[PDB]
């Protein structure tokens, strides 16, 4: 438009409304919804504990974000409290425990196992088959521990978090196709199997009178 | 997520547009709604606990989801049914807070149902047991603060649904 | 916004809203008033604001307009005034919302690297703010100006 | 189980990082017997230096209860 | 020692019997 | 504090102070005056606020100071009434931060461990907090009483 | 990833056939067009930002994308759209020095589609900006290099259209 | 970390002390400084990149440690010596908002000396910079702040050597 | 191949391919056509370096062609036969390939656990191996020889 | 250098050197004496390169030698030869090595960062690294000349 | 780690020289050996298994150690010791085609001597046993390659005594 400087008529937008938004593509939310945690000796008890729960949340899916007492492991947190064990070391445990196995290695099958462990750790979906097979045969021929000790051990685990970053969900993008699996293991798949056996509900009775 | 001042911004933003008069109307309404909301998000926040006993006394239990066979039937489930009444109320208190029910849509509400569906909690008993809460909130907070607590409690049930 | 932080915080912690941050929420509230009438007195004067900043850009780099400089040419000249324009812009979106939130995602990310795709030179840009707030600072009132004051030293923070 | 303490320093000789990485630059650590053979192998490929190695727990050259 | 709790408790003791009241819903 | 919360969040995402963190440390500083002022009133009146919370504390639950109770018995009785007054500190210390961090450390992190093993009721120390909310609160001006009023909810809800 | 070279060995595999002249006539092929494909490469890579800059200038920038409202508007999406046409680029060199197309549908076009419809990202434009990183890549590469390079390129803009 | 008014609360707690006039007195003494501190820390972000070449101007280049055989010679040592450089500014201004040193012992000094011993970094030349970047300081944040910056800086020269 | 492998670590670096990964690659499309020719020479005369390296693996290991060993009776030693033959045309697949990522995939992974289910023994299975390479040898010009050698011995190495 | 790349991928795979790995080996050290000649024609013509390769980028760019560009004044230039001097000392390194892990390691690291506290212009350096090269060109042999053409593209490359 | 190559061009390096005629002379020197060594590696690639065999057969088996009370008596403790052989077999590998021994001081040496200390694994039966690994690659590999491949299995065995 003549008569309109020059500098104020390149900025105009002819389409204005009916147009993209800065939460369009990738978003805003899911950056800055990641925090990078580390532990550090001198921290307060209530900044190491907002970590420790962060750990918690990551490996075990506890959405609540505060863990169970029950789901908790007190040797291993004193010991990430005296900084005698590094969060990459805490980590390992966890994979080690119990309640990992129960939870997530025992009602999933192997190839849903190995999707589940690049999510707990590591934070994105496997990369490739080829991955999935490597996992798989290791869960198989050597325990769960012995494939949650590959992942924590895998150069990706160095390289994203080292040994003092607690895990973060990270939605990659850089391999081909990572991005949508990615967005699709840490957003829409929620947990959807009961762990425990025992006592299964019977469909009717939805409504309350 | 976005909020209230945001979403006004934003909409600004993809028109290209310096923020005008009748967009600075729709800012200033919110800056008189904040005090409100602040002081009803502390309310809830003080008697969370109080407000999920109510809302599963008056809606989930003495039921038969409570009797065995029920989805709330053993101790592991009905502490996952307080647990996820929890996330809920903390969430709509954000919302409450924020003026949008975009962070609703964004983590509660994402693959929600679906998740349900899979493991057979009954989204009918627990569109009632939101229903419930916004009640229970409802008096808490007072009649002015109930009105804008109400709507992000009405969202997070026709989500569900 | 402030609102946006104060929420995205607790969510990390997993808990409702701590006294502190409703306390925060509360000041920012009482605050809105004045700031939007600091962002109008900057939407009103916008035009001169750039100009006169673009001026002051070009009096303290030759360079940029000159034929090796980025900026040289009419066309050329008038993008350089534009970005200036863009930036004005996010910092008045930046007051009402009482934080860069705003500012950072449209303006801050990436910036780096789509300069560095056009060659334009980063120093000159935040020469540019710099100027913009001088220019920006001599309208608005002494208390006004501070405030204005942080949200563009943030930018050229951000960009240097 | 055998259990070794560790320090270590090691150096990022590939890129310049903004972030505080003196926890993993300086770590002294506890790491299972199992675990230590790759951890070391690990630190040696990043051009790190292993400044000191003992046996915090498990008993020498026992035959069982390893 | 808790000293001053030590004689505003027995105080408190004397002047009233909580000993009859009994819980109340209110 | 306010200061500690900022600089911690700042730190971790490696970057100076943003425009919003800097204006809630020149709120908070512009607050201190009549921050202290409130915790001043209530350091003052710590003996009365305990006391009169302790007599509707009791009234309210009778049956902790009775024979079969836990807090029956005159030193039972002190120790409860120390508890309130350490309470009572604590919610001073917080005002002047303007923010939990040295209440949370202090007295609700393990809290839920210690009573238990000592076997006194929490669904109840909870209500003593409320009882001092109220003593505290009629000894302060009404936007103060709101001030201090946050700080006894948070202990209520840490609990 | 496959090459040239292996994929005359995967398909006798398959038979079990040992190698035969017919085809050591295909391998044979390969390696006198290798030595061009090597040079265009390494002009490629030293080249690789100002082809970028110059695609840009001529189908992306100074048009109603950049300009509000647009999906390559705000510096986020700025960035994010040269860095794809980064990897484009790359890809493309990787695919001309091996001889073979199926990198490319392993690595970059396998899911693309499907991605940039959930981003909202206008294939069209993409397409467009592939072509003219081709155009320019063509002078730079020389018309021997250019046939072999421009291949590549077709073979991407017609997996995302 | 610990800050100024939780350092005075932290000595009251050990003691067991309700907070006292005297306490209250130090505590009113850091909240006539702290607005001074905010506007030192903007001056100090704004100018941030500014302070780190000048020092480096002052101290470390055009030196030995820059020419062939030094410990910033080759681009990624130098990189490394500007990195830690704005490390110490950034924790330094933090220092100063909280008007405490202990932040600086927690992250900054702790390790750091055996670090250093270990990668062969001169600590003597750090300090040197340090001090240089205090100077530069002082000018850019005027007087009164300056002697507030001067102890952290000074601080954390002490705690490396 | 040569170039698949450079494509690989380079994609890995997300980096163009370096000045030595070219110059490797130049180098390797040189070597082809003799390569071609090596890969030639050893296929004409397989039928002959199988039936020669069988005799002398039997004769060096009387075991395997025994009651108690695997190779005994006429099925067992025509699929040792069949097993010697399959070695050698990876091994022409790979010297045209300059590398031996083709062989591998199709011999060398999962071998042991292959032959460790058949009962066949590993190290009499590398000799075979070896017997042919000493066949080929002879066969090959001695550049060749060398180049031939190489692959050889991976295979060795890999049966190990 | 190129052993110390095979090594190290074959290290990381835990594995002994692949026959192809060998093979790249092999060909390097046959085309080492080639090499030194190349070097050493550039390590006599140093002077003369970086001299001359000053002299074409100034006249590119007159700006880096102007008022406002970081090379004005006699110092500046002399800093920006010795920069030059520095790169091309590097260059004959990597030829030598055969791979450009001893300039990258050296020179390509970090090096946005020097430059951008510095606030020289990156293009800048990258064009008198072209300069250098068409000097460096002139000199060597046609086929000389491409090898020494490969590891000054990668500093170019890298520049950017 | 460094090479023969990379060894020259650090040293020349940190002096800021360029390559002269004694550097020259030193990489000429390397460059001359270099298809014997290749020729060696092969050699000992393909015969590893068979050498660690004879090197046990010869220095370690047959022995106390093997028997009760011994540190490689148990399946586990045998695997660990010729587990540890097979790396000292190709470090030195790799060592002698770099032609310098930096990366047995890097990837080898360094923390092994306190881990074994630790172990109390014996340190005369180790060095006897790369002492007799040497022994038996110098017969396969030959003239032209035994000397060269001699002196990095004495660099080993010197480095733990
Ligand atoms: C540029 C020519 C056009 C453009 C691009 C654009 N892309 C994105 C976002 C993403 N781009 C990808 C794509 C890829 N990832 C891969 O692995 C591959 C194959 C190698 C590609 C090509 C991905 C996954 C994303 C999302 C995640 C990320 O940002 O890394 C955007 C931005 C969307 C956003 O919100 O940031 C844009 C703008 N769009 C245009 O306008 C051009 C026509
Ligand atoms: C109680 C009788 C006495 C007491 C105890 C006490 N301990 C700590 C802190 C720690 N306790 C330990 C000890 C262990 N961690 C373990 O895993 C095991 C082996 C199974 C033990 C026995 C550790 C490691 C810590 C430090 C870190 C942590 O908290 O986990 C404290 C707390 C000190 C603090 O402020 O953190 C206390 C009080 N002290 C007493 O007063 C009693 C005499
Ligand atoms: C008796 C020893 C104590 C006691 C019991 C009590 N329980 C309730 C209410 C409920 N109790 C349960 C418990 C269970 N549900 C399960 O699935 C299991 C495991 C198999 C248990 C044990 C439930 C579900 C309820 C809620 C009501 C319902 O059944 O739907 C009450 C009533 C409290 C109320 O207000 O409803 C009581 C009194 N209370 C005591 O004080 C005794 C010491
Ligand atoms: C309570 C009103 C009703 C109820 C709840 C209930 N939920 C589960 C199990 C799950 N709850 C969720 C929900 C979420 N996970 C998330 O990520 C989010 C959004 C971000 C939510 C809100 C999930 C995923 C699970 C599965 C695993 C888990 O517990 O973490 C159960 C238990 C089901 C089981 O068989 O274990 C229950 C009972 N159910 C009712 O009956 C009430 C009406
Ligand atoms: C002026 C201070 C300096 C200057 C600017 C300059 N910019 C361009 C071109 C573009 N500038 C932008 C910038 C933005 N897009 C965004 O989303 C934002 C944030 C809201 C900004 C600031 C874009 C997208 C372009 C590309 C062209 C287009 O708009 O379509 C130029 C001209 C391009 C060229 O390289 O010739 C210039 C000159 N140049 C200077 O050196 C000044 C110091
Ligand atoms: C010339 C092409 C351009 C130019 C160069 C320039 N450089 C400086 C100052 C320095 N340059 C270096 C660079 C290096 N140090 C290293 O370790 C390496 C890698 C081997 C390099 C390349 C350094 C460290 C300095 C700082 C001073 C010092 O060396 O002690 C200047 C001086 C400007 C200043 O000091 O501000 C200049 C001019 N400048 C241009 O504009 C040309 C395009
Ligand atoms: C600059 C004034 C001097 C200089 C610095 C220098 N530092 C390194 C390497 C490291 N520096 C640190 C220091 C820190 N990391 C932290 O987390 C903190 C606290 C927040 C500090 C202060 C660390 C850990 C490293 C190692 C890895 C890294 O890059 O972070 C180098 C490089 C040495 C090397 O070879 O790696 C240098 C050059 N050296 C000088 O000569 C200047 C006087
Ligand atoms: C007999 C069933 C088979 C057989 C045996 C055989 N063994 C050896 C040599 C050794 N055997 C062992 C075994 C062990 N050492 C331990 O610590 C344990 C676990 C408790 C065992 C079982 C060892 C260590 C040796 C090494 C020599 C030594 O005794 O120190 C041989 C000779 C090996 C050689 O190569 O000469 C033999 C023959 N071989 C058969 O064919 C039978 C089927
Ligand atoms: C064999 C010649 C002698 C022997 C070996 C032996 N080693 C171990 C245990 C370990 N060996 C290592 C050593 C390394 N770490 C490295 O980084 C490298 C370089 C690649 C080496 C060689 C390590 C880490 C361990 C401990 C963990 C593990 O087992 O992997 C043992 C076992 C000792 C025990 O008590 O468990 C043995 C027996 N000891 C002898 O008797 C031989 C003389």
């Amino acid at each position: 438009d003549m008569s309109r400087p020059m500098f104020l008529e390149l900025g105009r937008s002819f389409k204005g409304a009916d147009g993209q938004s800065v939460e369009v593509g990738v978003g805003t939310l899911r950056r800055q919804l990641e925090h990078i945690y580390r532990i550090a000796p001198d921290a307060t008890r209530s900044e190491k504990d907002v970590a420790i729960n962060a750990i918690y949340r990551q490996v075990l899916d506890v959405f609540a974000g505060i863990p169970p007492s029950y789901l908790r492991l007190s040797e291993a947190e004193s010991k990430l409290k005296n900084n005698e064990i590094s969060v990459r070391e805490f980590v390992r445990r966890l994979g080690r425990s119990e309640n990992y196995r129960k939870r997530f290695f025992e009602p999933y099958s192997s190839p849903k196992v190995v999707e589940l462990l690049t999510k707990h750790f590591l934070g994105r979906a496997p990369i490739s088959q080829q991955e999935i097979s490597t996992y798989v045969q290791i869960l198989g021929t050597k325990g769960l521990a012995a494939a949650v000790d590959a992942i924590v051990e895998s150069p990706e685990y160095l390289t994203i978090f080292n040994e003092d970053i607690v895990p973060y969900r990270r939605y990659p993008t850089l391999p081909a196709g990572n991005y949508r699996a990615s967005v699709r293991v840490n957003d829409e798949e929620l947990i959807s199997q009961s762990w425990s056996s025992l006592s299964p509900t019977y469909t009717g009775y939805q409504y309350v009178t | 997520m976005q909020d209230a001042i945001t979403a006004v911004i934003n909409n600004y933003d993809v028109q290209g547009k310096y923020l005008d008069g009748a967009a600075l109307d729709k800012l200033k309404a919110y800056f008189t709604t904040g005090a409100v909301r602040v002081r009803a998000a502390a309310v809830i926040s003080s008697n969370a606990t109080t407000i999920i006993k109510e809302a599963a006394a008056k809606a989930l239990i003495y039921s038969d989801l409570t009797r065995p066979g029920g989805n709330m039937y053993t101790t592991r489930r009905y502490a996952a049914c307080i647990r996820d009444m929890d996330y809920f109320l903390r969430y709509a208190t954000y919302a409450m807070l924020a003026g949008d029910p975009s962070i609703l849509d964004e983590r509660v509400l994402n693959g929600l149902k679906e998740t349900y569906n899979s493991l057979g909690v009954p989204i009918a008993a627990t569109v009632g047991g939101i229903q419930a809460m916004k009640e229970v909130v409802g008096g808490l907070v007072g009649p002015d603060a109930a009105k804008e607590a109400s709507i992000y409690f009405d969202y997070l049930s026709s989500g569900l649904s | 916004s402030v609102l946006t932080k104060a929420i995205v915080n607790a969510d990390a912690e997993a808990r409702y809203l701590s006294p502190g941050e409703l306390d925060r929420i509360k000041s920012f509230v009482a605050s809105g008033e004045r700031r939007l009438r600091i962002a109008q007195t900057l939407t009103e004067a916008r035009e001169r604001i750039v100009k006169q900043a673009g001026d002051q850009l070009f009096q303290k780099r030759p360079d940029v307009v000159s034929p090796g400089g980025n900026a040289y040419g009419e066309k050329m000249t008038a993008l350089c005034l534009r970005d200036l324009d863009y930036y004005l812009r996010l910092v008045t979106y930046g007051i009402v919302a009482g934080d860069v939130t705003p500012i950072e995602e449209i303006g801050i990310i990436g910036v780096k690297e789509m300069y560095n795709s056009l060659q334009t030179p980063i120093p000159a840009v935040a020469e540019g703010v710099r100027a913009m707030k001088n220019v920006a600072t001599s309208l608005l009132s002494g208390d006004d100006a501070a405030e204005a004051g942080f949200y563009f030293d943030y930018l050229v923070g951000a960009m240097q | 189980s055998r259990y070794f303490k560790v320090t270590a320093c090691i150096p990022s000789l590939k890129r310049v990082r903004t972030g505080r990485e003196l926890q993993n630059t300086f770590f002294t650590k506890l790491v299972p017997y199992e675990n230590w053979f790759t951890e070391q192998q690990r630190i040696q490929k990043a051009g790190g230096k292993v400044l000191s190695v003992k046996l915090f727990t498990g008993v020498q050259g026992a035959n069982t209860g390893v | 020692s808790l000293g001053s709790w030590l004689d505003a408790a027995r105080d408190l003791i004397s002047q009233n019997d909580y000993s009859q009241k009994a819980i109340e819903v209110e």
